[PDB]
């Protein structure tokens, strides 16, 4: 009888319904977060009873045009650093300038001079944002010049469908610049930008 | 003071004379003109050979101007009124009582082209929505909602539309016309004006949704999709209903004569003004702060991206129905308020056409669905 | 001893290039251009299936050309049922990201594995309760991409740390191993004898392999970026390859190189995914401007255009009778095409 | 395939300049992002410059930026660095490099785990 | 080092696929033109039929 089997079949496609309605309900609530500078790190926490599941990179083989494609469904990719920052900056600007990440907002951390960047004595110095204090002026144009450096490369070319956000080195910003992606991303989706 | 009044004056008036034909004693001698009322002019029970000098009557824009124009119609000696033929009525000399529309019809003509471009378009807007499904989320469904709540406000004032431009002055030319209109004014009369009064409460309801949608995707950020959907869908189609069943009952239950319009007690009014013009003052709070989330994000070429966001939204959550709010203050002020209301109901329902335009040619992933089906069109 | 290696190797290569050259007197189009072809072949969307959350990477088709299995990366994987157009079991994980799913030659067992490394093998039998991983192959040290049963005894894995590696279920360790390539592993196809396999490495080098030899036979390095696309033509002889380099060079193992390339001028894009249908003639390939152009096997003419999706296409699969193909594209929808 | 060979190399005193041609065939030339990376002992792998398609993009590492000079042959399929001002810490093995994928701008060849679309290298010691 | 055992491994993988015998191109196609000649007729999405036998409508 094709009536019998038939009902069970929508009894049975009417609880994976359900299912696919609550899994469509925690996952509208999860957000998640790309980290690179078992065989991935599922750091899972919630911050202001929002769901972040930040995802670390550990033991892979780093040729990463194969696995980074399977990521542009991810709310931002937290990008900390710390020669190591020229292939930071080339890295950076292979993952703002790829075909399918578009899309995906990059969250910038920064840590840590004349040898490996001498033009750096021709920069004129901003004072829009006021420094810390007991901190030595040359660092901190050293600093700053590292953050334009990070912004001048986002902003050649950037297609003003994803924005760059340096930082220096809580997870109260990191929240706030979730924030920041999200109602940008929404604001692009009612067109009002 | 129009035509509206003199007919609502002259509706008092017939009242007033059916109260004399109630009580109207005739005179102690069996020949006499009998009680009649030809809708012009309320005649007692008069005496042949006798001109009945009595006044025109005070429904008349003219009357109030000269209150001395008195009337005259010869009663004869065989019980009938002077006729002078038996084609015509009988004969009366009413020409010593002769002696703003055209403005509100062309208030009404480009109203009813704005309402019927706004449902082309949205019935287009609609069809675009339901046949592309690229465009099948949430804020989609509510803008669907919108141009539903649209469609179906076109749809009120086209059914109100019956007979309002052919029934423009006929009433105090020919008098059969005039008290056929206050017999139009009937319970059908309520009805329509109740749907249409429903729909336009809904779509500022609407207005409301989508504005407390939006900056609860902003702002609060939380949300679960099935029901808070149906939680919008529930109060959008239940508070007008809310505010309506109530105002009809106090209609049904305080209501002597009419269609309950302006009456006698500012209840009336006031149950369904209170509401509306809360929800206009809360969707300026909403458009405010999302102007400034914007300034914020902006700060975070300029101009001409803000005069952008301006006008992209003040069609969807737009100040024009707060300025109008703060024009239209009635305050009891309704005698001649028609002019007063439609002013406003003229400068908007361009609003439809507005985000058909928008929805239609401005979203970029809605013109991207275009060129896609034309490329597949073409590849076909 | 690098030197003298290295210009032994090169006059060696240079050898089987002029071995290949005199192998090709002549080329496959100019000698099968007598061939007169079918014609332009439309298709019409027939069903779309609603249950997916994030981006469609993998999907496979089942034996009884009835059932597949869709690979999401919210971490649940959704048997639909084709003709029905309805749903059979949903298997979640407590990772994300599929980067691979596979269904038995019996019908039996379901497999899994993304950058998480748990090559998971779900039952379809359900004895107690719901699904449940009966044993785990964890032992690659990158990630895993593409698997194939073979058997319902063990399952091959592409990983993405240059080690290939036949697994058995009850061991839970190395069968054999398969170490020749150099950069990442992408897809992997399967003969319909089950015993002869080629992998898509991501350095230009088609290797064959094979699970009684324990080495490779063969070796095509024909292409010029990375391949991303790889599929057996039905008879178990020759293959079609895809990469990024908006080429498909058809080979075949017994003629030892190349046998067509399908680069057309209007597509400067990749290939995603390919396959052959049950006769053959039929090139389904997955591009990446948003359609999938049919192509024709002996004439390289666009016979059709498969733009029913809104997104990338990642996946495409062919049943065993011809019946259905169904593209797994990044729209979280699965057109199904007739 | 896609072979790769370079020119150069030996033993070369601190100033003087020296061509790096960079003999590649085997693909089409105008259709990818060509680039160098060079190895130092005892340092990974580093990026060094690129050139585009045209022609136009051309970038540099910033201790290099200036000194270094790169041009292509799009007839002759050849990628031509010139070395300028030279220094001895700069010396290295100068990997011919081509980025992966047509018509884009992403590259990841500076990964030192055998990425097999680099060149075989040749000494210049400085 | 192992540079010299991958060399090793690389002039032992150029004998094992040396090792091997070279089937004619022409014959190959003509093969392949014998499969699709074969299978053609059987092929449901290459010859045009009614969609009474297809499940899908
Ligand atoms: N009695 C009578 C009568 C009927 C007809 C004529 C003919 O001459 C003229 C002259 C000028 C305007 C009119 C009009 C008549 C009916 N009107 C309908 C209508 N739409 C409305 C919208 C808002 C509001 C409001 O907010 O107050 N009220 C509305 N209303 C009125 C509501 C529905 C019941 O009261 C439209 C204009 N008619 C007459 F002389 C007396």
């Amino acid at each position: 009888d094709q009536r019998n089997e038939e009902k069970a079949q929508r009894e049975a496609n009417k609880k994976i319904e359900k299912q696919l309605q609550k899994d469509k309900q925690v996952y509208r609530a999860t957000h998640r977060l790309l980290l690179l500078g078992s065989g991935i790190f599922e750091t899972k926490f919630q911050v202001d009873k929002v769901n972040f599941h930040m995802f670390d990179v550990g033991a892979q083989r780093d040729e990463r045009r194969k696995w980074i494609q399977c990521f542009n469904d991810v709310t931002a990719i937290i990008f900390v650093v710390a020669n190591r920052l020229q292939a930071a900056l080339k890295l950076f600007d292979s993952i703002w300038n790829n075909k399918w990440l578009r899309d995906t907002s990059v969250i910038l951390f920064l840590n840590k001079i004349e040898d490996y960047f001498p033009e750096f004595a021709r920069y004129t110095t901003p004072e829009d944002a006021t420094p810390e204090p007991g901190e030595d002026p040359r660092v901190t144009r050293a600093k700053y010049f590292i953050r334009d450096e990070f912004l001048r490369i986002s902003t050649a070319s950037g297609d003003g469908r994803h924005y760059c956000y340096p930082h220096f080195t809580n997870i109260r910003r990191v929240f706030n610049d979730c924030r920041d992606i999200i109602q940008r991303m929404h604001l692009r989706q009612y067109e009002l930008l | 003071v129009s035509l509206w009044e003199t007919v609502q004056k002259w509706r008092e008036y017939r009242r007033q004379c059916q109260r004399s034909l109630t009580e109207d004693p005739p005179p102690a001698t069996d020949l006499f003109c009998n009680r009649t009322f030809d809708e012009y002019a309320c005649w007692p029970d008069g005496e042949p050979g006798s001109f009945v000098n009595v006044s025109c009557p005070w429904y008349l824009p003219w009357a109030s101007s000269v209150p001395q124009g008195h009337v005259y119609r010869f009663c004869t000696a065989e019980g009938l009124w002077l006729q002078k033929d038996n084609s015509s009525l009988p004969w009366r000399d009413l020409s010593e009582c002769e002696e703003p529309e055209e403005q509100l019809l062309f208030l009404y003509i480009i109203y009813t082209v704005g309402y019927a471009l706004s449902f082309s378009a949205l019935v287009i807007a609609s069809a675009i929505l339901l046949g592309f499904r690229h465009l099948h989320c949430t804020r989609n469904y509510i803008h669907l909602n919108l141009f539903a709540s649209f469609i179906l406000r076109a749809l009120s004032v086209f059914i109100k539309d019956a007979a309002l431009k052919w029934m423009y002055s006929t009433a105090a030319q020919q008098h059969q016309w005039d008290g056929l209109l206050s017999y139009q004014d009937s319970l059908s009369c309520r009805l329509v004006f109740l749907l249409m009064q429903y729909c336009v409460a809904a779509n500022y309801y609407w207005l409301l949704v989508e504005g407390v949608y939006l900056y609860t995707l902003l702002a609060f950020s939380v949300f679960s999709e099935q029901w808070i959907f149906r939680l919008y869908v529930s109060i959008g189609w239940g508070v007008p209903l809310l505010f309506v069943v109530p105002w009809g009952i106090v209609k049904y239950l305080y209501e002597d004569e009419g269609c309950w319009t302006r009456n006698s007690n500012m209840n009336y009014w006031l149950i369904i003004r209170l509401p509306i013009l809360f929800a206009i003052g809360v969707n300026f709070l909403i458009f405010v702060r999302v102007i400034c989330i914007v300034v914020s994000k902006l700060k975070a070429d300029i101009k001409c991206r803000l005069a952008k966001s301006t006008l992209t939204l003040i069609p969807l959550l737009g100040t024009h129905e707060v300025i109008f709010a703060f024009v239209m203050d009635e305050h009891a002020r309704g005698t001649l308020r028609f002019i007063k209301l439609f002013t406003e109901l003229s400068f908007t329902s361009f609003q439809g056409l507005m985000v058909a335009i928008l929805y239609c040619f401005v979203n970029n992933e809605v013109q991207l669905e275009f060129r896609k089906s034309w490329e597949r069109w073409r590849l076909e | 001893e690098l030197d003298q290696l290295r210009q032994e190797a090169e006059q060696l290569k240079n050898q089987i290039r002029d071995a290949r050259k005199a192998c090709a007197d002549a080329t496959l189009s100019q000698i099968t251009n007598n061939i007169d072809p079918v014609g332009r072949i439309q298709m019409r969307t027939r069903r779309t299936l609603r249950g997916h959350l994030a981006k469609i990477y993998a999907m496979h088709w089942g034996t009884d050309s009835r059932l597949l299995v869709s690979a999401s990366q919210d971490g649940k994987l959704i048997i639909w049922d084709s003709y029905t157009t309805n749903k059979v079991h949903a298997i979640p994980l407590r990772s994300s990201w599929v980067m691979t799913c596979a269904y038995a030659p019996s019908g039996n067992y379901v497999a899994c594995g993304g950058l998480d490394n748990i090559c998971s093998i779900y039952n379809l039998k359900t004895r107690e309760g719901n699904v449940r991983v009966s044993r785990e192959l964890a032992g690659h040290t990158g990630y895993l991409s593409c698997c194939r049963f073979l058997d319902d005894n063990q399952i091959v894995t592409s990983s993405g740390d240059t080690t290939c590696a036949l697994w058995d279920i009850e061991t839970g360790q190395q069968t054999t191993t398969f170490t020749g390539h150099t950069g990442d592993v992408m897809s992997l196809s399967l003969a319909p004898d089950t015993r002869l396999f080629v992998s898509g490495a991501c350095d230009a080098s088609a290797k064959l392999w094979d699970v009684r030899e324990g080495m490779c036979r063969q070796t095509f390095t024909g292409h010029e970026s990375d391949i991303n696309a790889i599929c057996f033509f039905p008879n178990g002889n020759a293959f079609a390859t895809g990469s990024d380099d908006a080429t498909c060079r058809l080979f075949d193992l017994r003629a030892d190189q190349e046998l067509m390339t399908y680069s057309h001028d209007n597509i400067i894009c990749g290939i995603t995914s390919v396959s052959f249908s049950k006769s053959g003639r039929l090139l389904l390939a997955g591009y990446d401007d948003f359609n999938c152009n049919v192509w024709d096997a002996l004439k390289a003419d666009r016979a059709g255009v498969l733009a029913g999706h809104d997104n990338r296409v990642s996946c495409l699969g062919v049943t065993d009778d011809g019946m259905a193909v169904a593209t797994g594209s990044w729209d979280s929808f699965l057109k199904i095409w007739n | 395939q896609v072979q790769l060979q370079e020119s150069g190399g030996g033993l070369v005193q601190p100033g003087g300049s020296l061509r790096l041609s960079c003999a590649a065939s085997g693909f089409t030339f105008s259709n990818y992002k060509m680039n160098w990376v060079r190895q130092a002992p005892g340092k990974g792998l580093e990026w060094v410059s690129d050139i585009s398609q045209s022609g136009a993009s051309i970038s540099y590492t910033g201790s290099v930026k200036g000194r270094f000079t790169i041009s292509r042959d799009n007839a002759k399929n050849t990628l031509y660095l010139q070395m300028n001002s030279l220094k001895p810490e700069d010396t290295a093995v100068y990997y011919c490099a081509r980025c992966p994928a047509p018509f884009t701008r992403d590259c990841f060849d500076v990964t030192s785990t055998t990425y097999a679309y680099r060149g075989q290298g040749t000494q210049v010691t400085v | 080092t192992a540079s010299i055992a991958q060399a090793r491994k690389l002039v032992e993988q150029l004998k094992m696929e040396a090792n091997i015998d070279r089937i004619k191109v022409s014959k190959a196609a003509a093969d392949l033109m014998a499969y699709c000649e074969a299978h053609a007729k059987e092929d449901p999405l290459l010859t045009p039929v009614p969609a009474s036998e297809n499940p899908f409508r």
